[PDB]
């Protein structure tokens, strides 16, 4: 099974500020990359999937991009509402693994 | 059922590798910018999403086509100066013996002959301070080059500073460069953008050591074309730099001779005060590390239990065997044995210091028949420079013997513009298309 | 970055592709080194002409996107336009039918007569 | 709008079996693979298992091979998984997500979680 | 200019009209004097400034006359 | 032999030469050596060039053959239709008519812009 590597594991960034995470996998999965969000409480979201392209609905603040074994997800203008749990999966082959989690709070 | 029709599309995004001649873009010197087209100062770059391409730094025409316009520009460079075809005459020389070291004895000869005027009548007597490489004994001495080629002075106007260069390719060409890093110069890139021009490149000419070119940006990088034959060279490409101070702290004189109408002849008249040989400064404990970092990558490809020996040079010409490079327009060689000495088993403010030789009769590219003789240079010199890279290889390599010796390398100048080029490629476009559609014209 | 220009859609599917082809038509066109800079502008300036020439004999002078008369053969191509228009890339479908380029090109040419005779029959009435 | 309601979560002894129901609306039931997926508490998110659109191809992860199937009935767009010889590992939140094709910016089709459930606790306890 | 002409539509015609309306923003003067109280040199020193705007809306309404073309021709 | 190809229709009667335009048409584009090939290269290429040039100006853009709206006049040429398109070659008729060749190029050059300016009225209602 392909195992998915997030960094960093946890971050405290204020407002306005740019959050940069970083995934990695052991194998090419073309870029069949997906990042969610979580809040306490609630189901992931979906914000980015083909590690590229922006879901519908999602603030263009959020935005992905990478190639290879490394993909990075880009948040350029922090806000209150952007703060929680983000995960990387890999979708290209049964099992989809998730990544272990980058918790973003407030600083 | 299909009842699909021929359909013709222009612009479609193929490419098909391809060469051509690619042109100037740059910003009194050899590197002529006169003739190069100005850079523009926003150059644009366009990231291909999803491409993966082929790449392969050993079989780039790009470094040939460079190599042949540096040399062409050499050549260009030293047409209108001064022919030194009278300086060809019997000389009389002598030891200097006026405030010399024990290492710089017999280093220096004065000499004294008679020359030629603006007249063709009269003749005049006169000296001058020569180096022993350049002299050989017929008293009676005469330069080397004597008998094989008279070549010209390099006029004393003209800098041998190097002047980055870019290189672009014309229109409906492309040129695709390779953001992957860890790349090691043969394979599939996945990451590519195309590029309208080359990014800045100093024709440095160096020899065993690289001098003021491009660092790794992940870790030390070694390079070769095949590892496995010891006849490839090895590059390697440091992660930082290392800090090296080369001077010459001779004090000389520089004195015009008129050997003709409108002809001069620069010569050396005479030291002031003290006498010492020429030397450079390398960090030791800097070094120490740089090496380090070397053999533990070495260690990837040749085993992880061997032992790794660096030691001098095997033989051949004083341009293979030390290292040869030039300071404000003085030709340096250094003899690098104190930095490739030591043995690695698999488990303060001290600075090395390497004599230097001064050159002045130089034939810079591999030929015969062409030389150069080089002016001095008042005053004396100092410089700095970053060591970044290292052109090694193997000793021997049988199976018999489990301990792999490294030795230093060069000579062939290719390899430095091998070095820059190694993440660049040259494709033609092919708008044209033909594909399938459901049409009826 | 500048992900979309020029070939910025190399690496997207045909459909997508065939949405942006003038950025790549544009740019087609645009003492020693003058030399060899003179003769890159006089090589380019050939294949500018020997592209627009084989254009305009097949009757699509001036269009990007020109359909013709000439049938697709089943025999050059099996794949069907639902695993071609979306799921393939431009440079794919080049690499695999390289082999059969000039017979399609000689069919337009000799087809584009035919249908100046006609015309022209067409008119004389 | 895609609704996905989650029920049949609860306290379990271990070794003992809990059927989980996720009931679907707003969509073509039929012509959507679905996933179950298990939170536990303090780790990440995993996809426990998935069912195509027409029920005949299943998949499972190797931590839960042999033990957990997953069921749908297209009829009623319902989706079902029977667990047996629950352990303690399993205690966390269920999901049931859809796997929606969506079209990237180059023009290809893939399949990701675009609509998730509100999930259901499970607790595998003594 | 060969290229910049065909790439427009208007290949091989030295008058040809074309699809993008004229915006009253770049100018103001309407046909009344402008074709028969103006010459061609004042109307480019007035105009140099928006030159570029119209070529790419220009470009860009040639090719979606192109793809409807093709829709058409398809049926 | 090789009798059919290029200009082996030299021989041939117009009507039966007009079948064979685009072997004609497609070889008209294609140290010290290498200067008098650059300068063979460039007259070509204007020579190309102004070919095109003249054709576009007449209207028959993209076409090989291209019937226009200018009358023939007597005065050049008596014979009919009978005599000429199957019995002369296109170097006889060129001998003939070579002395009567700009006015019509200035004819067509003329008709043209009025056809551009009628189109041009029709579309303004
Ligand atoms: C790697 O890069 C480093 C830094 O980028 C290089 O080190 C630099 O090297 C240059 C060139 O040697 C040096 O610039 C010289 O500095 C001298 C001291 O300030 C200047 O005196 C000298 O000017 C003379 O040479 C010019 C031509 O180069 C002339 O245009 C100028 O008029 C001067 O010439 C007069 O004086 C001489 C001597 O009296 C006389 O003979 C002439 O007739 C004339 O009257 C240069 O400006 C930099 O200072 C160096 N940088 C540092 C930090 O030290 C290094 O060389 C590179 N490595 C390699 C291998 O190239
Ligand atoms: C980046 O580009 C690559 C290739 O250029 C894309 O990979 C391609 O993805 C498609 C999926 O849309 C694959 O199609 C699949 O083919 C298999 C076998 O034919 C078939 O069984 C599947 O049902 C599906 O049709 C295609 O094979 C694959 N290309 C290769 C060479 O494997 C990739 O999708 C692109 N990136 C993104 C984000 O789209
Ligand atoms: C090199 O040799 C010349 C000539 O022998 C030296 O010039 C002489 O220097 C002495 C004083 O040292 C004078 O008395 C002579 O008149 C000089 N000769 C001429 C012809 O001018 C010169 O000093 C020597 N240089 C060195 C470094 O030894
Ligand atoms: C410069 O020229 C003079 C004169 O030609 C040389 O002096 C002669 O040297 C030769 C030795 O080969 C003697 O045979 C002559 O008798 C000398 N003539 C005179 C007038 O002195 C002088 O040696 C030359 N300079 C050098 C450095 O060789
Ligand atoms: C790298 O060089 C080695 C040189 O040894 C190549 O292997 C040799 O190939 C020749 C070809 O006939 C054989 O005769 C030798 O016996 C081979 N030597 C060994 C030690 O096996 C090797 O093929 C080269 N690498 C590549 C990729 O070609
Ligand atoms: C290179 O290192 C040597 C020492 O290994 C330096 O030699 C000293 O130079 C200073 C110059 O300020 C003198 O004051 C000392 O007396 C010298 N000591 C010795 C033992 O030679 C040399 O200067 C260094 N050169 C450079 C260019 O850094
Ligand atoms: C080469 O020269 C540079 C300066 O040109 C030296 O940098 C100096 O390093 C000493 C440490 O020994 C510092 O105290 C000085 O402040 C530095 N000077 C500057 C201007 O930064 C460098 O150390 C020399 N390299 C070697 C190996 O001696
Ligand atoms: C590297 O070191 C070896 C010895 O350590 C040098 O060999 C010397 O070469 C000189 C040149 O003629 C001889 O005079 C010595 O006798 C040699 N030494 C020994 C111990 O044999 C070698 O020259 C060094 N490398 C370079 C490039 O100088
Ligand atoms: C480069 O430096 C090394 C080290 O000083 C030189 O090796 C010495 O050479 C001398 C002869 O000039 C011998 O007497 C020493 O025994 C040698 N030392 C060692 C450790 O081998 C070497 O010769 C120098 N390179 C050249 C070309 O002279
Ligand atoms: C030697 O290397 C150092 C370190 O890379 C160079 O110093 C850098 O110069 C660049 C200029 O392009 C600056 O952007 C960096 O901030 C500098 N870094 C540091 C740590 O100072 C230095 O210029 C190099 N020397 C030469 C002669 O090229
Ligand atoms: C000059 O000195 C060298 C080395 O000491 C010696 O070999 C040579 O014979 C000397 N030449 C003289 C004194 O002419
Ligand atoms: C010139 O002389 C040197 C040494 O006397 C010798 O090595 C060289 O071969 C000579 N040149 C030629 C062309 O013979
Ligand atoms: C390193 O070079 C070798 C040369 O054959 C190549 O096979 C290998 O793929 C290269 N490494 C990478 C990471 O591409
Ligand atoms: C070299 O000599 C000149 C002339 O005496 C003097 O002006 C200069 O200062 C000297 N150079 C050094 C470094 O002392
Ligand atoms: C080479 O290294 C050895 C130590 O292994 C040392 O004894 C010797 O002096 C070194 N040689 C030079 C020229 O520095």
């Amino acid at each position: 099974d392909i195992q998915m590597t997030q960094s960093p594991s946890s971050l405290s960034a204020s407002v306005g500020d740019r959050v940069t995470i970083t995934c990695q996998t052991s194998q090419p999965v073309n870029l069949w990359v997906a990042w969610y969000q979580q809040k306490p409480g609630k189901a992931p979201n979906l914000l980015i999937f083909g590690a590229s392209t922006l879901q519908s609905g999602v603030p263009s603040r959020f935005s992905g991009s990478g190639a290879g074994t490394e993909f990075i997800l880009t948040i350029s203008n922090l806000q209150p509402e952007d703060f929680g749990t983000y995960f990387c999966q890999q979708h290209h082959n049964f099992p989809w693994t998730f990544g272990q989690g980058t918790k973003v709070d407030v600083k | 059922a299909e009842n699909l029709w021929v359909t013709v599309y222009y612009g479609v995004p193929v490419w098909k590798d391809a060469e051509t001649t690619l042109f100037c873009a740059s910003d009194h010197n050899v590197w002529a910018t006169h003739a190069c087209v100005p850079t523009d100062p926003n150059p644009q770059e366009i990231h291909l999403e999803n491409v993966t391409e082929e790449f392969n730094m050993w079989k780039n025409n790009m470094v040939e086509q460079m190599h042949t316009d540096i040399i062409s520009l050499w050549d260009q460079s030293l047409k209108p100066c001064v022919k030194l075809t009278p300086l060809c005459v019997t000389l009389q020389c002598t030891n200097v013996t006026n405030n010399i070291t024990d290492d710089m004895r017999g280093e220096l000869k004065n000499c004294s002959f008679n020359m030629t005027t603006e007249l063709r009548d009269k003749k005049q007597k006169v000296y001058s301070l020569f180096y022993r490489l350049d002299v050989v004994q017929i008293k009676e001495y005469r330069l080397i080059n004597c008998n094989t080629s008279a070549c010209t002075q390099a006029c004393p106007k003209v800098s041998f500073e190097p002047i980055p260069i870019h290189y672009c390719a014309p229109a409906g060409f492309a040129i695709l460069k390779c953001k992957d890093k860890k790349f090691n110069g043969t394979g599939p890139c996945p990451s590519v953008s195309t590029v309208q021009c080359t990014h800045g490149i100093k024709p440095v000419v160096s020899t065993q050591l690289l001098l003021n070119g491009s660092l790794a940006e992940e870790e030390v990088m070694i390079r070769s074309e095949n590892i496995t034959n010891n006849a490839k060279n090895i590059l390697v490409q440091f992660n930082t730099p290392v800090q090296i101070n080369c001077t010459r702290p001779n004090n000389n004189t520089r004195k015009s001779i008129r050997i003709g109408p409108g002809q001069a002849f620069y010569a050396t008249g005479d030291i002031i005060g003290d006498i010492r040989q020429a030397h450079c400064n390398v960090s030791k404990a800097t070094w120490n590390e740089t090496l380090g970092k070397v053999v533990k990558q070495l260690r990837k490809h040749f085993g992880n239990n061997t032992i790794i020996r660096f030691a001098n040079s095997s033989g051949g010409d004083l341009e293979v065997t030390t290292h040869s490079f030039n300071c404000g327009g003085e030709f340096f060689y250094c003899n690098t044995s104190g930095l490739f000495n030591s043995t690695w088993i698999s488990n303060s403010n001290d600075s090395i210091t390497l004599p230097c030789r001064i050159k002045q009769i130089i034939n810079m590219w591999q030929r015969i028949g062409q030389c150069m003789y080089a002016p001095p240079i008042q005053g004396v010199i100092r410089c700095v420079s970053n060591i970044t890279g290292l052109i090694l290889t193997r000793d021997g390599g049988s199976t018999n013997s489990t301990t792999e010796t490294f030795r230093p390398g060069g000579g062939d100048m290719r390899d430095n513009w091998r070095s820059e080029l190694y993440k660049y490629k040259v494709v033609k476009i092919e708008p044209l298309g033909v594909a399938p559609t459901r049409c009826k014209r | 970055a500048v992900f979309l220009g020029f070939l910025g859609a190399a690496g997207s599917t045909m459909g997508a592709a065939s949405m942006t082809l003038t950025v790549q038509a544009r740019n087609l066109l645009s003492t020693v080194w003058g030399i060899k800079q003179l003769q890159a502008r006089v090589l380019a300036v050939e294949r500018y002409l020997r592209d627009q020439q084989l254009l305009g004999i097949w009757g699509c002078s001036g269009k990007l996107i020109c359909c013709t008369n000439v049938p697709w053969n089943s025999s050059w191509s099996n794949r069907n336009l639902s695993e071609i228009w979306d799921n393939m890339t431009w440079l794919q479908w080049d690499k695999e039918i390289s082999n059969y380029t000039q017979i399609i090109y000689g069919l337009l040419e000799e087809s584009q007569n035919q249908q100046e005779k006609n015309e022209q029959d067409l008119l004389a009435l | 709008e895609v609704h996905l309601a989650e029920s049949g979560g609860g306290l379990v002894q271990p070794g003992g079996s809990l059927r989980l129901s996720c009931a679907a609306s707003g969509f073509m039931f039929s012509a959507s693979e679905m996933h179950w997926v298990r939170q536990t508490p303090g780790k990440g998110l995993e996809s426990v298992s998935v069912i195509g659109g027409s029920g005949t191809s299943t998949q499972y992860v190797d931590s839960v091979k042999g033990r957990f199937t997953v069921s749908r009935d297209n009829a009623k767009n319902a989706l079902s998984l029977q667990m047996d010889s629950l352990r303690a590992e399993d205690t966390g939140v269920y999901y049931c997500a859809r796997g929606g094709e969506v079209r990237s910016r180059g023009g290809w089709k893939n399949r990701v979680l675009d609509s998730w459930g509100q999930g259901v606790q499970v607790i595998v306890s003594p």
